[PDB]
């Protein structure tokens, strides 16, 4: 949307990192399934590289985006100015938890 | 009455303390209007940076709260060796040895403190990777052959920050108006072979260049990618590609940035898939194997410091100034000190020197005595040669 | 930045007076500073500063906020439609420690050396040829609405 | 728990942050955690809120 | 004593200069063939080199036999050398500068105070020629006599990267040198040069005259360029490698531009400030001899 880019860009953090998967085994087993073509969306896939994790890197760009968000936040109270920078540190620590 | 002592005595103590080993930063410039401390961080491409200065708010046993009231005792209820002169106190000229021996102890500790972490992260530096699809431009191409592609998201998460660390011009967008020679100029400017796609169909000579030269095109998304190329050959097709990993070592090749020796390549190939916790476990075991020597003052600083180090990723950690606005500046030859241009995996020059010899040792055929594969077969054992 | 700005202004006024061919008491032939170590922005000032761009003679820049204007000018020169001026500016930006001067300056340096053989002047220098530009901008800072007569 | 870097929980400026996080952080309970996992694949016959 | 041939000492097979490459002992020239250049927007324009000072530093009373060759080669291409100006034994070369001195420059690269048995040495006249210039390496450090460490490198570029046309013109584009390369190539090259008996090249560059000298300059141009290459890698701002279809091309940027950088790096041998003044003085002298 032409004027509200930052909103959409924040909204893209919510897009899933998994994949859509046909229920192959349930089809072969002839298990009941109301959908004409059965499938479920697995939230995440297996790590494929020896070191990098696509999921954790995703979260890294998410917390980076959010850190930019908190950074761009105007504040007037001094305490709010403080919790801004602390929020930034706590994000940067969540990143490592997630990793 | 106090001014004579503050000017003629305290000043040489500030002057002498300015030369001490560990007082490693500029404190001021004299301009209140403009002095902002230089703000280095230990950034890594695969993690958040640690600012060296932060409002971490820990009082360090009350070190960081500043009572201005302290000027009152100074002006009024304190005496000085110079002011007293009507008794003449002799001035004290303290031995170097006490602070030097301390400063050295600290330097000795914190020098080696990072070593096991440094070694492992030095090995794994080439191991970071991006998923990439290789579409085939022509018939009878091996699946490894063809134009190589990666999502913009992968270029952002890995390749771009490393371009910042390597301090090179940003790779050109290719609009399909682009000549192969322009792509060449870009790859020459940024030594990693990469070009962001922008828009429009890409002409065929450029495609043969992107194929022959193994340039990794950075497509924004994989939506009908064959529409993006002038597939005059008509061999390229959306269902016809081969996905695979691409290690950072398979793209970058800077020397003190990213270990890329065929030896370490091989050693990495032998490795099991790794989580960050497995790596931390490696580091802790390497640390436990070699209990580093330290002088008693060093054990004292160690226990004062004095615990975890594990919060910080050091995958390709570097030291870089951040702008106060919060962006991480590229290394600047005229501002930042030269020693920061590459953390050399935080190893000493001599360790790097020996390390090359050791890579010659590890890669040696004579010690490659773990054997893979076997052959079950039912023969007589008549004349036993192990060979 | 503010020092480099004032010096660039001084050398441009001086070179402008020299190019008109008037005899002038230049206290030093190249009035502008030579960064030895500086941030990027200073190197941009040094670059467009050494270009002696037509825009100053045309008063296209606003001198009230000089360095800003200078930074702005540099950007256009950084991506100039003229290949010559763009390659020239780029070159000056990558060799900021070198002093750049037109030939007509250099002869004055040689005269200054022939007069006092042991005079010290900056060792690292390059003699670029000035690139002509045909765009004769009208301009006038200062009050007064323009009363156009359209053709 | 691992919610806060040391020693940000102790920093005075962080109070308004720390309390906020503590307002959100439920204590762990396997029945609830497993339930959150299972709900992802179990069919929904009454619109969740 | 070794008699000097009609050509230089370099004509002897004893003094062959050959960097290791592709499993064989390559002559420097056939390594220089591997080099290729990416021209950039900048121009190198060579200024006239200032005449080296008349003064020859005193060779202070040293009882022992100074190993001059090893010192010069390590100040020039050493992987670990530093504070090359601190000892200041380069001045010792001056002891050879006198007529009829009892000092001898041995093939070992030692300066004996006295002629001694079973140690072959260069003809004292030619060595007096070589010392008559290169003793001035002894004042590479003294404030009155330091070389420019910025301008001289443009000459290096021309003598290394330059085409015959750019060379005759005296002005070439700044170039980014590159070559298909093996692991640790610059360190291996530089160590293969530290082993060179460069005093042979220097003594012939100083002693030979007339047409016989000129044939030296062509025959040994590539050697000079190899030393120049190790120096230019020592001052290059960065030495990237490029992946290209399972072949790696080492690339140093840039030839002919001293970056003054002094921080170490795995890729190439590094100059302390002292080695910058040393190499710059060495270049002033060596080019001053080279062009005549
Ligand atoms: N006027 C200029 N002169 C020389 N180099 C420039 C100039 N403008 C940009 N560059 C180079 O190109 C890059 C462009 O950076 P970018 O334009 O995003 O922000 P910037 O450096 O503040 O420039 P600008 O002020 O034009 O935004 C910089 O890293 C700089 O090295
Ligand atoms: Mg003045």
């Amino acid at each position: 949307l032409a004027g509200a880019n930052t909103i959409i860009a924040i909204m893209r953090l919510f897009t899933p990192q998994g994949f859509l998967r046909t229920d192959d085994l349930a089809i072969a087993a002839n298990f009941p399934r109301a959908s004409r073509n059965p499938q479920t969306y697995i939230p995440y896939t297996n790590q494929r590289g020896t070191v990098t994790n696509e999921f954790a890197s995703r979260f890294r760009t998410i917390v980076a985006t959010l850190a930019n968000v908190v950074n761009e936040r105007a504040v007037q109270d001094d305490m709010q100015k403080a919790t801004r920078s602390c929020t930034k540190q706590w994000l940067r620590h969540l990143e490592t938890q997630f990793d | 009455n106090i001014a004579v002592a503050h000017t003629d005595h305290l000043s040489v103590v500030y002057a002498t303390m300015s030369n001490f080993m560990l007082n490693f930063t500029n404190n001021f410039s004299g301009n209140h209007a403009t002095f902002k401390p230089d703000q280095y961080v230990i950034t890594s491409p695969e993690g958040s940076y640690k600012p060296i200065i932060e409002r971490q708010g820990e009082t360090v046993d009350g070190l960081t709260i500043i009572d201005t009231s302290i000027v009152w005792p100074i002006l009024c209820q304190c005496t000085y060796p110079l002011v007293r002169q009507s008794i003449m106190e002799e001035i004290v000229y303290p031995d170097p040895s006490t602070t030097l021996s301390q400063s050295l102890s600290v330097a000795q500790v914190l020098s080696k403190l990072t070593l096991p972490d440094a070694f492992i992260n030095m090995i794994l530096s080439g191991g970071d990777s991006v998923v990439m699809r290789t579409y085939q431009t022509e018939a009878d191409d091996d699946l490894d052959e063809g134009i190589r592609m990666t999502t913009y998201d992968q270029y952002l998460s890995h390749i771009r920050e490393r371009l910042h660390i390597t301090n090179v011009p940003d790779p050109i967008y290719i609009t399909g108006a682009s000549t192969p020679d322009q792509i060449a100029a870009s790859v020459q400017a940024t030594h990693v072979a990469v070009v962001l796609y922008q828009s429009g169909v890409i002409n065929g000579p450029a495609s043969t260049y992107l194929r022959e030269n193994e340039v990794l095109v950075v497509m924004p998304d994989y939506y009908d990618v064959v529409s993006r190329f002038a597939n005059a050959n008509l061999q390229m097709n959306n269902n016809r590609y081969h996905e695979s990993v691409l290690e950072i070592a398979d793209i970058f090749d800077q020397a003190d940035f990213i270990q890329t020796s065929d030896a370490v390549r091989q050693l990495r190939a032998l490795m099991p898939t790794l989580s960050t916790s497995q790596i931390r476990h490696a580091i802790e075991r390497i640390a436990q194997i070699t209990d580093v020597d330290s002088t008693d003052y060093g054990k004292l600083t160690l226990r004062f410091l004095g615990t975890l180090t594990r919060s910080l990723k050091m995958q390709n950690a570097q030291i870089r100034r951040i702008r106060p606005d919060g962006t991480v500046l590229r290394y600047d030859d005229q501002i930042d000190i030269e020693a920061f241009r590459w953390s050399r995996y935080f190893l000493d020059e001599l360790q790097l020197r020996r390390l090359s010899v050791g890579l010659r040792l590890i890669t040696n055929p004579r010690i490659a005595r773990r054997f893979n594969g076997v052959r079950i077969m039912y023969l007589t054992d008549d004349d036993p040669d192990p060979d | 930045i503010d020092h480099f700005a004032a010096k660039i202004l001084e050398d441009w006024r001086q070179k402008e007076k020299l190019d008109k061919g008037a005899l002038v008491e230049a206290d030093r032939v190249i009035q502008r500073l030579i960064p030895l170590s500086s941030s990027t922005y200073v190197q941009r000032l040094a670059a467009i500063g050494a270009l002696y761009p037509n825009e100053f003679t045309e008063n296209v820049l606003d001198l009230s906020r000089l360095s800003t204007a200078l930074l702005q000018l540099s950007d256009t020169y950084y991506q100039h439609a003229n290949d010559q001026l763009r390659r020239l500016y780029r070159r000056m930006y990558n060799d900021s420690r070198t002093l750049y001067m037109t030939q007509r300056h250099q002869e004055l340096l040689l005269a200054q050396i022939t007069a006092d053989p042991n005079i010290l002047l900056y060792p690292y220098t390059y003699i670029f040829t000035t690139i002509p530009t045909s765009m004769n901008y009208i301009s006038n800072t200062g009050q007064g609405r323009i009363k156009h007569s359209l053709t | 728990k691992r919610y806060f870097p040391e020693n940000l929980e102790q920093n005075q400026s962080a109070a308004r942050l720390v309390s906020a996080v503590k307002a959100r952080a439920s204590e762990a309970d396997i029945s609830s955690i497993h339930l959150a996992i299972a709900r992802e694949v179990s069919p929904m016959f009454n619109v969740h809120e | 004593m070794l008699q000097q041939p009609t050509g230089g000492y370099t004509t002897l097979e004893q003094f062959a200069f050959t960097i290791r490459n592709d499993g064989t002992n390559a002559t420097p020239t056939q390594f220089l063939q591997l080099l290729s250049y990416e021209a950039t927007e900048n121009e190198l324009v060579k200024k006239t080199i200032p005449t080296p000072e008349t003064h020859l530093p005193s060779a202070r009373n040293v009882p022992g036999n100074v190993y001059i060759e090893d010192a010069i080669t390590q100040a020039l291409f050493g992987i670990s050398a530093q504070n090359v100006n601190a000892h200041g034994y380069f001045s010792r070369l001056s002891a050879l500068a006198l007529p009829n001195t009892s000092a001898r420059l041995g093939l070992d690269g030692v300066i004996y105070n006295s002629e001694t048995i079973n140690i072959p040495f260069y003809d004292p006249a030619a060595v007096a020629n070589f010392a008559a210039t290169y003793a001035k390496l002894g004042n590479a450090s003294t404030p009155r006599y330091r070389a420019d460490m910025i301008d001289i490198y443009a000459h290096v570029g021309l003598e290394l990267a330059g085409t015959d046309a750019e060379r005759a013109a005296g002005v070439m584009p700044v170039k980014r040198a590159k070559f298909d390369s093996w692991e640790g190539s610059l360190i291996s090259l530089s160590r293969d040069v530290v082993n060179w008996k460069i005093l042979a090249f220097l003594i012939d560059l100083c002693s030979l005259e007339g047409e016989a000298l000129r044939a030296f300059k062509t025959r040994n141009r590539d050697v000079f360029r190899m030393m120049l290459f190790i120096m230019s890698t020592a001052v290059a701002a960065n030495v990237v490698n490029r992946k290209v279809t399972k072949r790696v091309d080492r690339v140093l940027e840039y030839i002919g531009v001293n970056s003054m950088r002094t921080a170490g790096r795995t890729a190439t041998i590094t100059y302390d400030l002292s080695r910058h003044e040393f190499a710059a003085k060495f270049l002033q002298l060596t080019f001053t001899r080279w062009n005549a």
